[PDB]
């Protein structure tokens, strides 16, 4: 209408959380392919070595694949570690807040003298929804001796040669290290906060939205206030039914299915009179005993190819989502890239990460709009001599009818300027005329 | 009352005491064979 | 108490016995696997013997049930621990014999020791303004 | 196993009389082939 | 069905991968979707 | 199951077990959300082109190239036909 | 016959796992595009 626009721009506005969680790691299986094709049966591991190296085969693709998972959980921990530095003064027992903004839950024990307790409140909160961990893992095998009545499937696959080793990293050092890089933003020096205090840089990217400094450094306390409000939001959201939780659960669930598929591989009969070798030995001699046991270790075989098969394949996705958690580290935690929805979705703050289970758990802020107005925005103006300006990051607008700037993601009228505007030596048709502008 | 017998397969569910408390013929519908596949006499929510 | 008159066996879901009544005493015993597993054995070039490690075993466990050694052993984190000498309190930045949950084995006699790949760049300026 | 078949038929083949004995109860269909065997559900019937 | 679980992981995989896919194609339509905003005014037949 | 004396190999792998479902979404679906990101960058609020009328972002992006912005706001209608022809010159070039 | 028949059924089944471990791997080939096109549409035609 005439030269101007209907655009609602915001009023008002809140910070809002959203969690991501990112698988990095998985299960190490390891399969003894000897014990489980033959158990404790001699007449078996005679015709099991007929068939030569088909076990060291399996031993192998599998001892790569460890490899490749233990290559991984170091790489993203090095990508944690990378440029952290912190004062020695530092003691997370008394130094937790700042700027009215709160870290606590975010921050575990620092430095050894606390020993493995560096897990984080959050983490914490976090680790205690999931079983089996790699602590649960090693809990649950050392059960397995305990003389117990009740009868773990973990114990049955472990009996059967199949086993979850522990990575090479344990859960708590890899939470000291999200802990390290948490304080990091925090403090003096700031290295994972571009070298300035954290209020400072959230009211810098703020700002970067389109939003005047002059409301930000105003509702300085409403911002923190609404900051750890989200962050408080985030900690709530697990008790309900995540989907991040959702997810951390479906990595135990998939991987525990696969084993049990794998155990279940032992029961079926392929064919022979029986599944069991105790069975076929004593029903039959060696010259039919060896016919029966023969069809046994073909479809064991070919289970343990077809898991092997599965396996290489699911970690090729397990490295795939590594390297795209080692990418939101650098890009959305330690710095802010401009690349619009890489770090979750909407005008992205900043970003925080914890550690999970098999994976990382990233927070995502984002400035959320509460309240719209509907205002008349021009897109550039034509001035003086036929200069033409446009806006940088906002829309000029008629207030008390004067020409006057405002930023696009908050409604703020303020004075044009070379401040918040691009020059051009000749203005564009269809830029409105105002010549008593400047 | 009497019925034919034939050599069937079907799903039998035993209690913490060893008693039959259910079972499912698993030929006899289509939600039979549901519940046979999944070994369960209330399957999950889903599309089979 | 589930066996009726006409029952002596327990069976679980894949057939396998895990329980019996004997026919003579009417007494009732639960049947469990007699233990199955692996050694984790660290080997280096330089050295005579082997480390061993048997996961998830208490050393009484295995001295008892498994097999008696002249070896010295520790109860680690990760189970039983033979031929090497307990000292998590000393750290390794790099580790060619990588057992698990933050553990190495290192030889000169081999040591059991922590693994702690990266540290923090320390600094002793002051964090307030 | 030997079952019956779900979602197939009883059939109540009890007769009662009180003096005559009709010729057509000794004949099909209540005569009837047993083929693998029956399965039967019999009513108690308590007198007193 | 003497090999039992054999095409029980065939349909277990299978399935699987084709959840994967589904998933994938609703990520790439809320990717579309995320953040548009339409005038109700907007008519493809007079406005292109 | 039409009764056609034509034999599709489709409808042979499909009576041996093999067969295609169709997606979750229709690519009719897909095509909608195409059409909405789209017009997106249109018009008012233009919320998938930076807030701005997308001829000035257009003309915004070249000028970023290192292009003086006198030249780009004095040749639109010439930059516009560029525009469009180039749009043409792919629906043409799908038919070699 | 049921000799014969094992021989056809260990060759079916073993090309059902053929194809399905071919299918896993071109699944994750279509997952690796399916990220590209998103970071395409987020970084190429929304944004800049
Ligand atoms: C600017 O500098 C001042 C002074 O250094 C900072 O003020 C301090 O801010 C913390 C919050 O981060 C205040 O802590 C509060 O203490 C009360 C108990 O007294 C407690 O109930 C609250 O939950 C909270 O922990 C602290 O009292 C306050 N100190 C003073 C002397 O005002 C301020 O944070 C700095 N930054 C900004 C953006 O203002
Ligand atoms: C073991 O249990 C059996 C079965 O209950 C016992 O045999 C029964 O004993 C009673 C009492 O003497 C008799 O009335 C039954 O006829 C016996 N036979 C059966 C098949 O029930 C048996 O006595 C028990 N033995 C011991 C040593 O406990
Ligand atoms: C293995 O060595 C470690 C390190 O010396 C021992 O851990 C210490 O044990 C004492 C006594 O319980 C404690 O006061 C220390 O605080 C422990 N230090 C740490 C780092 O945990 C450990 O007890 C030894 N274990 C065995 C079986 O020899
Ligand atoms: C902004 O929204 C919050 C929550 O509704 C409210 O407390 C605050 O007063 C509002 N401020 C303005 C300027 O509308
Ligand atoms: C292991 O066994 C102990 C003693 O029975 C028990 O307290 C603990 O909860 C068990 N943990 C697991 C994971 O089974
Ligand atoms: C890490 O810190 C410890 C304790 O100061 C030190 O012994 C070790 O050499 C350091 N390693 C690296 C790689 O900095
Ligand atoms: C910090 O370390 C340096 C080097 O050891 C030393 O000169 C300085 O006095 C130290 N300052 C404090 C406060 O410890």
């Amino acid at each position: 209408v005439g030269g101007l626009y209907e655009i609602k721009i915001p009023t008002n506005f809140t910070i809002v959380g959203q969690e991501e969680f990112i698988q990095t790691n998985s299960p190490k299986v390891t399969i003894d392919c000897s014990l489980f094709v033959c158990s404790n049966y001699a007449a078996c591991h005679d015709l099991l070595s007929e068939y030569g190296t088909f076990c060291d085969n399996i031993n192998s693709i599998l001892d790569e694949v460890n490899g490749l998972l233990d290559t991984t959980q170091l790489h993203v921990a090095d990508t944690l570690m990378q440029g952290v530095t912190l004062s020695s003064n530092l003691n997370t027992n008394l130094h937790f807040d700042v700027d009215n903004i709160n870290f606590k839950s975010l921050v575990g024990c620092l430095g050894p003298h606390c020993g493995s307790s560096s897990r984080s409140f959050f983490e914490d909160l976090l680790f205690d929804k999931v079983k089996l961990s790699d602590v649960g893992f090693v809990e649950a095998y050392n059960n397995c001796t305990g003389g117990s009545e009740i009868r773990d499937l973990l114990c049955v696959q472990s009996f059967n040669g199949i086993k979850v080793l522990p990575p090479i990293l344990s859960e708590s050092q890899i939470s000291g290290y999200t802990t390290a890089a948490t304080v990091a933003a925090m403090f003096p020096p700031w290295s994972a906060a571009a070298g300035i205090p954290f209020s400072l840089n959230v009211q810098y990217r703020i700002n970067g939205l389109g939003v005047t400094m002059d409301v930000l450094n105003k509702n300085q306390k409403l911002i923190a206030t609404a900051f750890n409000n989200a962050l408080l939001s985030i900690q709530n959201g697990f008790s309900a039914p995540n989907s991040a939780l959702a997810k951390i659960q479906s990595v135990v669930n998939s991987n525990a299915q696969a084993l049990n598929s794998l155990l279940q591989q032992l029961f079926n009969k392929f064919g022979a009179i029986s599944s069991s070798l105790q069975e076929i030995l004593s029903r039959l001699d060696p010259p039919e005993a060896q016919v029966q046991i023969d069809r046994l270790i073909n479809g064991r075989l070919t289970a343990l190819n077809a898991y092997v098969s599965q396996q290489l394949s699911d970690i090729s996705l397990v490295k795939f989502g590594a390297a795209l958690a080692m990418e939101k580290v650098n890009e959305c935690v330690k710095s802010q890239s401009p690349r619009i929805n890489f770090c979750g979705n909407g005008n992205h703050i900043l970003s925080l990460v914890q550690n999970a289970p098999y994976g990382l758990l990233f927070m995502h802020f984002s400035y959320k709009p509460i309240s719209f107005k509907t205002v008349l925005v021009s897109p550039g103006l034509c001035i003086s001599g036929d200069v033409g300006i446009a806006p940088k990051q906002g829309y000029f607008i008629k207030h008390n009818d004067h020409w006057m700037f405002t930023g696009s993601s908050y409604y703020y009228p303020e004075p044009i300027s070379d401040k918040n505007v691009v020059f051009m030596n000749t203005c564009s048709v269809n830029f409105t005329k105002a010549p008593l502008v400047y | 009352w009497v019925t034919p017998l034939s050599k069937r397969q079907y799903l039998l569910k035993f209690d913490n005491r060893g008693v039959i408390t259910n079972a499912v013929d698993c030929s006899s519908s289509f939600f039979s064979e549901i519940q046979c596949k999944t070994k369960s006499l209330l399957p999950n929510t889903g599309v089979y | 108490v589930y066996y009726n008159s006409w029952q002596n066996l327990l069976y679980d879901s894949n057939g396998n016995i895990i329980g019996f009544k004997d026919f003579v005493t009417n007494k009732t015993y639960n049947i469990f696997p007699c233990y199955a597993g692996r050694v984790s054995a660290a080997f280096h070039q330089n050295a005579s013997s082997l480390a061993l490690l048997y996961r998830n075993l208490k050393c009484s466990y295995v001295l008892n049930n498994i097999s008696l050694t002249t070896q010295p052993y520790f109860d680690s984190y990760l189970g039983c621990v033979f031929n090497a000498d307990n000292l998590t309190d000393y750290s390794v930045s790099s580790c060619a014999l990588r057992m698990g949950s933050g553990f190495c084995v290192d030889y000169n006699s081999y040591r059991f020791v922590t693994f702690e790949p990266f540290n923090v760049s320390f600094v002793n300026d002051s964090i307030e303004s | 196993g030997y079952f019956p078949k779900s979602g197939a038929n009883f059939r109540d083949l009890s007769l009662k009389g009180t003096t005559y004995l009709s010729t057509l109860w000794y004949q099909k269909p209540f005569l009837s082939d047993f083929n693998n065997g029956i399965f039967s559900r019999v009513k108690n019937t308590k007198l007193y």
